[PDB]
């Protein structure tokens, strides 16, 4: 219960006021003084011989007996949605063309400049590019450059598990995000089948 | 001069049986990816069933994870911390800002990678980082850690 | 029954007898690695039923009568080095829980170009580098302009 | 014979520590709706070994400010009270073996008090006073309890003692209350929850921190055996386990104290009870 | 829970073979099952004359 | 006598505290901040409205969509923006699950600051729970992003509602579960009952907000004051208590758990 | 610096370095090569370790013949090999042996200037196939060098004792007749050798008309004094700390005597 | 220890009682009743196994000198101790009572006893010396 008792105060000068002055029988959230036998029993049952602290041992030893919530990785996966923003990939038409078009405006949402694009055309006329970093110690995994292609180039995927071992190896350019989309393009059409519906 | 190259080559499988399963990381919590490192000491994803023990003191540490990103005046704290550490350690840089300054990077009061301070084992990537990828990078770590040769290095200088 | 349970065992380790099984070294993993013989011995031998296979060898399982998000497990074949990089991307949506698509009930469009999944290349000198890079096979100075040469 | 007997104890002593404290962490995690150390071995039956063997190849810390003389023999001390007071509960025949074991367990303050002397560090010194204040105040409770238990051990020829094997094989019923002081001044002496607010070994590493928990944990084991001698009509290794649960129980469910908050427990609540329960009982045992 | 089953059994075991083991190597150096009993000046008195006896009985023993 | 101050240094491992004492008792105390200092004020100069909105999330990174809500609400009082019906529903909605998220963290992380170490473990599994809601709806379990201008980013996923009402049926009695822990305990009380106590002139002199307000003895919710979104047609109470303490602002922070659960199951 | 099972003081000192300068050689896009020996170093020196670094220095001369070889004295730094086994020998032993009246003359350097050396002589193209000395400003001898350290630890015990060089030797023997079949011993120290006694019966200095500091346009920084004794300041008895702090600090301002509790 | 006189050896003669003495088994039912003898080699094998402990990481562990490695990271306590002492001293007083089967004149000696530490013991109480406020 939320009641005070005298004595159970925890600073000082609520300590010395309350055995100097009748001031906190006023209070109506303190306890009232037992009036008679059966009422101190009470109170002394409370004092000593604990019985508060059993409720919460009777609590944590039912817990002991219960169920547990704990998922064994690598052999079992947490939940995700198909809205995931995990590491970013480039995509292909079904023909094997590169979707993107060199238009500069995931470089230029990207509120951390994680983007660095070159371009020209290429020989057949076409504009493409020839430069696509993506620094993913600067990203911050927004998704707003996704949300500002207008072809479907850049996405992020649902892939969460890419730690390394140096630096370097987190610095993407052109080929290894083809490499990645390569990789991940069934899910990823798989998850845009859903997730055009409301975009 | 075989058999004794074979005792060797067991007495480093067994020290980095106990070295991984063993690692007690140091928490720097200093911002937003201190609370998926919660996450992952939490009962879903159970840090301590893989025998990782957090400590509050950098002599029993084994490890430093940078969770969250480092400013300037901060940074000398965490290299006196780091100096207290004894061998063998390693360093687990999580998330974008300790990783590369992240979205703070072109700011005048955050280092650009805690690289820059101290070195790096391994690099978690993310803006969090998911409390399962962090496992994932600990257990890259733990890889890491597999091989290891110590003895037989020893053994042949 | 017992049976059922040293049926299930050598289904899910792969191997042909209980003494193939108790003598080799995955048995001897693990004795070390428990988390790897929680999931072979306790997880694969229960209630479940066996849902498909991929082409690196990794099995998956289902119990619907489990709690959720316990519901699906994978038993790795690389019994000494498992990793999650393995699972193919038709494999990565039904065990992270997000569809119910897997090749045995969905024929997913393969694309021409498409990269199977391998494990990750980190901690070796042949992983990804950028191509600025020393490991590189001819380094690049990525200077704009062309210098003079009498 | 007598070195072959101590050393057939000091074995299943270590065994059984390295023991206590995997279940510590995993009787803790079951309460928490998890599941604690299941990796490291099959069923994580090898994480404390792997935690001293990584311990044994971890660098040394010694501190080139620190007197080293002191600084590596705080933790000697310990371990040593530790193994030694193990040896009076099982390889003894003394008269006054419960005052024997109380002599020894108040010489164990010696290393808390040499950690905070050796290492120069600004609050070690400021938690080992804490720390020593906390197990000088709960001693003499225990003590005050050894009284009242003594007054009712007797012996077959009639000689009143403190002899182990002269204890009888019931549990007290009598002196709940008192083995109810006698538990919580266990947990005040082991500086387990609700009393564990001050460490004092935040300088230590490896062997030197390796020794301070074995001591700590074979500490806590002498002390259960103590209060089933005592209280539970006996020494044996079910009690043992039942009153370790016990301790870990109490561990998961409680938050602690603060320091003049568990000094005025100890100096005003348990010396006045077991002073009283001491007078009480020497009326009856006229 | 059932993964703190095995470290609470292994306690109770490790203890009671232990315990077993001290008890059969005590009980070889003393042979009888009450050397751990409390004992006064009268008690102490009789295992030192027994003992002084039991060496006397084996020195006239070897005379005959 | 003359007695100087014994100074003490808590900390480096973000909070640095220089503190002065007489004994045992505390005469001074001097926090010294900036080691979280970013700049994030002079780096949103240099960002477009929606470039600098991802900025937000990262100061209460405890509770994520309501700082990114004054932003929003800031930019379209300006460019005198109306958001539709259905958007500030949701708006209202996510507003109380962060508020939810951020309580169990701070009762249960001050809980583990005092000792006890259970509910901690036993509230985080629930914030796991929250935590798949903001996953489902905008792709990132923390740094969401989720409020724009005008209204919300994305549309609700089908199933969310049914998942959403499936945690509020039992969370009330996690919440029942967590207080035989705390509430009626002679320690926590103990370490909580007159600590640190606020009146309301003090509260209002040092501009104080929030649960410390309530625990005052002050009626004063902005969601009933000053309404915004939807929160006008929510129905639900203020909790009041009198004493300042520790104590009553745990109590404060339980209730308005329960009254976020109430705006939710509206919601 | 000790001998091992498996590396001899020719395969270090000797064959690697040729092979290396070859290679270096072959490849033709190697401008620069610096190799580093030492001070003593002397085909006629009794030490091993001396001779084998001298008849590495001309093989490497030979093959590459605009190699620059580099011969410092003694380096002091935090994490030497000079200072640390000389403080292991004044503590954490009963006695500390001095090879004869520790009248051999020495000239140490400090590390830093080993490290602004190398890259003045990637400057200068004057200094390809030279050789050079680097040695500090002041010449003392190991006696001073012991007084020195035994001032600073701030020990009031000189616990070491002369003794003639044979005696150290007869010391030194039985650990190095064992030092192969061995794959090498932790905490074993490097003046704990024959070697070491040989080489505390010469002088090593700058030779008189070398290319030393000077010719590099390099002060060289004082080595007793300074930022490179502050190491072995931090290891004297009770700690370093400052002092009472009382004096100076009377027209300090107010919070920062309180802060500091004087 | 061995008995040096023919009285100590309850007048055994012979020189096999001599050497069955100084080469005998440590017994609690022989010669050696609550000997303590024990308590001293416990003392001994235990510093040495501590001893172990404390040398082996100087020889299989890696090390690295730093200079930061090698750095450092009230009047109550007079009462508590002084406190001990003295109720320390009145509890090893009270022991050999509670060790006798005490008559009623030694009962109501004890009682006395005990009256006055606790007099003094509820002075200091009510002057509001166990208060710990500082
Ligand atoms: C209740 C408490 C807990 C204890 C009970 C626990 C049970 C026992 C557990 C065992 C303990 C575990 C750890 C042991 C410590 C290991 C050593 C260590 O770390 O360095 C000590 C270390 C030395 O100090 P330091 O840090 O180097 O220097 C700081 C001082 O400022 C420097 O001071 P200083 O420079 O002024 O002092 C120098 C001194 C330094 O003293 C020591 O080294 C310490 C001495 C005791 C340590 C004992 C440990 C082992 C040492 C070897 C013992 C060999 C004895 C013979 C054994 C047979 C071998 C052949 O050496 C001397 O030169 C001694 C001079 C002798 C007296 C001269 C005066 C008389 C002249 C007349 C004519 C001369 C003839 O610090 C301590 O002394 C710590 C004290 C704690 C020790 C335990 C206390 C109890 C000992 C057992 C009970 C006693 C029973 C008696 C039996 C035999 C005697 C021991
Ligand atoms: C003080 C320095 C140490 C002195 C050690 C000493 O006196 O050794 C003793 C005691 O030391 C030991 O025996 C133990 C040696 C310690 C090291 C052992 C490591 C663990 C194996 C010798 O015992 P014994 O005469 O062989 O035993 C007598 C017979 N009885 C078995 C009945 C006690
Ligand atoms: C297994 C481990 C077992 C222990 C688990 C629980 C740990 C609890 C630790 C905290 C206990 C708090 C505590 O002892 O509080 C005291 C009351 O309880 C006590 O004093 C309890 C100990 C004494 C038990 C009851 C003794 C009297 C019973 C009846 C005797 C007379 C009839 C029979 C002869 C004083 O707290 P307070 O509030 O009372 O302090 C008065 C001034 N504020
Ligand atoms: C070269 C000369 C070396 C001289 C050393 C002199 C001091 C000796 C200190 C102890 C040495 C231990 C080994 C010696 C054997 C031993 O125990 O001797 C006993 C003498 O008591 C003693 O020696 C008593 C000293 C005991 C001090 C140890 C303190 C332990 C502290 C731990 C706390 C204890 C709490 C209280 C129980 C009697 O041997 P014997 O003739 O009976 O043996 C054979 C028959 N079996
Ligand atoms: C063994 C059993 C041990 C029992 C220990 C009892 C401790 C007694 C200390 C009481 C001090 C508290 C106090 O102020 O007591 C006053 C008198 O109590 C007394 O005079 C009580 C004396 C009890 C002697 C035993 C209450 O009255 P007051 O003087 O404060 O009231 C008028 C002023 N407001
Ligand atoms: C409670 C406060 C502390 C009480 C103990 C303080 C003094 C220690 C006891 C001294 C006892 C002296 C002899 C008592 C005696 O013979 O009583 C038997 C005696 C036997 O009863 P009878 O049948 O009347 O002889 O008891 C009494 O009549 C006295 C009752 C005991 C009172 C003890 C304290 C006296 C002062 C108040
Ligand atoms: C939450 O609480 C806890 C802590 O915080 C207080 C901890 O810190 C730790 C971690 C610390 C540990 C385990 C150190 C203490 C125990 C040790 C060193 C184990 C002692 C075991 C021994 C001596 C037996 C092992 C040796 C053998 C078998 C010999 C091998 C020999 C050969 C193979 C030849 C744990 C587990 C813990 O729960
Ligand atoms: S997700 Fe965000 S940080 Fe990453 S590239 Fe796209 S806009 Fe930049
Ligand atoms: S990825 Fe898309 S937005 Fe970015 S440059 Fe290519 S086409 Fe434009
Ligand atoms: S990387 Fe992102 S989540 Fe982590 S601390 Fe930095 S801003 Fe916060």
């Amino acid at each position: 219960g939320t009641e005070r008792r005298p004595g159970e105060s925890g600073a000082w000068k609520q300590i010395e006021r309350q055995r100097y002055a009748s001031d906190w029988e006023n209070d109506p959230t303190f306890k009232r003084t037992p009036k008679n036998l059966a009422e101190v029993l009470d109170d002394s049952a409370s004092m000593l011989l604990l019985t508060d602290v059993w409720r919460g041992m009777a609590y944590t030893l039912g817990a002991f007996f219960d169920k547990k919530v704990t998922i064994m990785y690598p052999f079992e996966k947490g939940q995700l949605s198909p809205r995931f923003r995990g590491e970013h990939a480039l995509r292909r038409y079904p023909t094997g063309e590169e979707r993107c078009i060199a238009c500069k405006l995931c470089e230029a949402i990207c509120p951390a400049q994680a983007i660095t694009i070159e371009a020209e055309e290429r020989e057949d006329g076409s504009r493409r590019t020839t430069r696509y970093d993506i620094d993913m110690t600067k990203c911050i995994y927004c998704g707003f450059c996704q949300e500002a292609c207008p072809v479907d180039a850049i996405v992020e995927g649902p892939n969460f598990e890419f730690s390394t071992e140096t630096r370097e190896e987190l610095l993407y350019d052109k080929q290894k995000l083809l490499e990645n989309g390569d990789k991940w393009e069934t899910e990823i059409a798989t998850n845009l089948r859903t997730e055009s519906l409301y975009r | 001069a075989k058999g004794l190259e074979f005792v060797v080559s067991k007495v480093d499988n067994v020290v980095n049986w106990a070295r991984a399963g063993s690692i007690w990381p140091m928490t720097f919590g200093l911002a937003c990816c201190a609370v998926e490192m919660m996450h992952a000491g939490a009962s879903r994803y159970d840090l301590d069933r893989y025998g990782i023990i957090f400590r509050p003191s950098p002599r029993q540490s084994d490890a430093m994870i940078v969770a969250g990103t480092l400013t300037n005046k901060m940074a000398p704290a965490l290299r006196k911390v780091y100096d207290q550490m004894p061998e063998p350690k390693w360093v687990v840089s999580m998330g974008s800002c300790a990783n590369g300054g992240g979205y703070y990077h072109y700011s005048y009061a955050v280092v650009r990678g805690c690289d820059r301070v101290v070195p790096v084992d391994v690099y978690v990537p993310g803006c969090p980082p998911t409390a399962e990828g962090l496992l994932y990078g600990l257990l890259q770590l733990q890889k890491k850690i597999y091989r290891s040769k110590t003895t037989q290095i020893w053994y042949k200088k | 029954s017992l049976s059922g349970y040293f049926s299930r065992l050598l289904e899910a380790s792969g191997k042909k007898s209980v003494g193939s099984f108790f003598a080799s070294w995955e048995f001897g993993k693990m004795l070390v690695d428990g988390n790897l013989a929680h999931n072979v011995l306790v997880r694969a031998t229960g209630a479940g039923r066996l849902v498909g296979t991929d082409y690196n060898g990794n099995r998956y399982y289902e119990n619907e009568e489990a709690a959720y998000g316990r519901r699906r497990w994978i038993v790795y074949k690389d019994k000494f080095d498992y990793n999650p990089t393995t699972i193919p991307p038709e494999w990565h949506g039904w065990l992270n829980y997000i569809n119910d698509y897997n090749p045995t009930n969905t024929q997913f469009k393969q694309p021409t170009y498409q990269i199977e999944a391998s494990m990750t290349k980190t901690g070796t000198q042949t992983c990804y580098n950028p191509k600025g890079s020393w490991f590189s096979a001819k380094p690049r100075n990525w200077r704009k302009y062309e210098s003079w040469t009498p | 014979m007598i070195v072959a007997s101590i050393l057939i104890l000091i074995v299943p002593v270590l065994l059984s520590v390295a023991m206590f404290t995997l279940a510590e962490r995993t009787v803790m995690a079951s309460m928490q709706r998890r599941f604690g150390p299941q990796v490291s071995g099959i069923s994580g039956l090898l994480q404390p070994f792997w935690d001293g063997l990584k311990l044994g190849v971890k660098e040394p810390v010694l501190p080139d400010s620190s007197s080293a003389g002191a600084f590596a023999a705080s933790p000697m001390i310990s371990f040593v009270l530790s193994q030694v007071a193990w040896v009076g509960i099982c390889i003894s025949d003394a008269s006054f073996q419960g005052l024997v074991i109380m002599a020894i367990s108040s010489l164990a303050v010696y290393g808390v008090m040499l950690a905070g002397w050796a290492s120069n560090s600004k609050y070690a010194f400021l938690g080992c006073l804490r720390s020593v204040a906390l197990m000088v105040s709960y001693e003499l409770s225990l003590g005050a309890a050894l009284l009242s238990i003594g007054l009712f051990v007797t012996d077959g020829t009639g000689m009143k003692c403190l002899n182990f094997a002269e204890m009888p094989t019931t549990p007290q019923y009598a002196m709940l209350p008192l083995c109810l002081i006698f538990l919580v001044c266990i947990l005040a002496e082991t500086k387990r929850d609700p009393f564990d607010l001050p460490g004092y070994n935040v300088e230590y590493s490896s062997l030197g921190f390796a020794l301070f928990f074995i001591a700590e944990y074979a500490n806590m084991a002498v002390m259960s055996a103590i209060a089933s001698i005592y209280f539970l009509g006996g020494f044996s290794a079910l009690k043992i386990t039942a009153l370790f649960f016990a301790f870990v129980w109490t561990r998961g469910t409680l938050p602690r104290y603060r320091y003049d908050q568990f000094m005025r427990l100890g100096w005003k609540a348990f010396l006045p009870l077991t002073l009283a329960f001491f007078a009480l009982h020497a009326s009856v045992a006229i | 829970g059932w993964n703190a089953l095995p470290s609470l059994v292994i306690i109770t075991g490790i203890w009671t073979a232990g315990l077993f083991a001290l008890d059969k190597v005590q009980m070889f150096r003393e042979n009888k099952p009450a050397w751990a009993n409390n004992k006064d000046g009268w008690q102490k008195a009789l295992y030192r004359r027994d003992w002084y006896l039991q060496r006397e009985e084996e020195t006239l023993a070897m005379a005959k | 006598a003359k007695v100087n101050n014994f100074t003490l240094n808590f900390g480096p491992q973000v909070l640095r505290l220089v503190l002065e004492m007489q004994g045992e008792i505390i005469m001074r105390a001097d926090p010294h901040i900036g080691l979280l200092h970013r700049g994030t004020e002079k780096l949103l100069e240099y960002k477009t409205y929606l470039q600098g909105l991802p900025y937000f999330d990262r100061l209460d990174y405890v509770s994520m969509m309501c700082m990114e809500h004054s932003y929003v609400l800031a930019i379209e009082q300006l460019l005198n923006v109306s958001v539709p019906l259905r958007g500030q529903y949701i708006r209202v909605l996510f507003s109380e699950i962060t508020r939810v998220l951020n309580h169990l963290l701070a009762i249960t992380c001050h809980s583990m600051d005092v000792g006890a170490l259970t509910p901690f473990l036993w509230a985080f599994e629930e914030r796991e729970k929250l935590f798949e809601f903001y996953e489902r709806v905008s792709g990132a379990r923390m740094h969401a992003a989720y409020f724009r201008v005008g209204g919300v980013s994305q549309d609700l996923p089908i199933g969310l509602l049914r998942d959403v009402y499936d945690w509020a049926r039992q969370f009330a009695s996690r919440l029942d579960e967590m207080e035989e822990l705390l509430t009626g305990n002679r320690i926590w009380k103990e370490r909580t009952v007159d600590v640190g106590t606020i009146t309301a002139q003090m509260a209002w002199d040092w501009g104080c907000s929030g649960p410390i307000l309530r625990a005052s003895g002050i009626d004063w919710d902005l969601r009933k004051t000053q309404p915004y979104d939807a929160y006008g047609k929510m129905q639900f109470n203020v909790p009041i208590a009198g004493h300042g303490d520790c104590y009553d602002r745990y109590l404060v922070r339980l209730q308005e758990m329960r009254e976020s659960l109430r705006i939710i199951y509206q919601c | 610096r000790l001998q091992t099972k498996n590396w001899s003081f020719e395969d270090v000192h000797v064959d690697f370095p040729k092979r290396l300068a070859k290679l270096a050689a072959e490849t033709g896009q190697v401008q620069r090569l610096i190799h580093f020996s030492d001070m003593g170093a002397d085909e006629n020196h009794k030490s091993l370790r001396m001779r084998t670094k001298a008849v590495g220095d001309k093989e490497v001369l030979d093959a590459f013949p605009d190699a620059t070889i580099v011969r410092p004295g003694d380096i002091v730094g935090i994490e030497d090999h000079f200072y640390n086994y000389l403080i292991y020998q004044l503590t954490l032993t009963v006695f500390a042996p001095v090879v004869e009246s520790g009248s051999n003359k020495i000239q140490p350097t400090y590390v830093l200037d080993v490290a602004d050396a190398v890259a003045a002589l990637l400057r200068k193209p004057d200094t390809a196939g030279k050789t050079l000395y680097l040695g500090g400003p002041e010449v003392l001898t190991m006696r001073e060098v012991y007084d020195l350290l035994l001032k600073t630890l701030r020990i009031y015990r000189d616990d070491t004792v002369h003794l003639p060089a044979w005696a150290v030797k007869a010391m030194y023997k039985p650990f190095d007749s064992v030092r192969r079949m061995l794959p090498g011993l932790p905490m074993t120290s490097p003046l704990a050798t024959e070697d070491y006694v040989e080489e505390m019966l010469r002088d090593k200095v700058v030779p008189a008309g070398a290319l030393g500091y000077a010719d590099l346009g390099i002060v060289p920084q004082k080595v007793t004094d300074g930022l490179a004794i502050e190491p072995v300041r931090h290891a004297r008895v009770g700690g370093y700390r400052w002092g009472d702090m009382s004096a100076v600090a009377k027209d300090i301002p107010e919070s920062v005597r309180k802060y500091y509790n004087i | 220890y061995n008995a040096w006189s023919p009285a100590q050896r309850y007048f055994v003669e012979g020189d096999h009682v001599v050497t069955a003495e100084a080469s005998r088994t440590f017994q609690f039912t022989g010669l050696d009743s609550g000997s303590f003898y024990p308590y001293v080699i416990a003392t001994v094998i235990a510093t040495a196994i501590s001893t172990v402990f404390i040398v082996a990481p100087l020889v299989i562990a890696p090390s690295r000198v730093d200079l930061d490695k090698s750095s450092a990271y009230s009047v109550s306590f007079y009462l508590v101790s002084i406190m001990y002492l003295l109720f320390d001293i009145e509890i090893a007083y009270l022991f050999p009572y509670a060790m006798t089967h005490a008559s009623l004149p030694m009962y109501w000696t004890m009682n006395l006893f005990l009256a006055i530490l606790v007099a003094g013991f509820a002075y200091e109480w009510g002057m509001g010396a166990l208060e710990w406020r500082e």
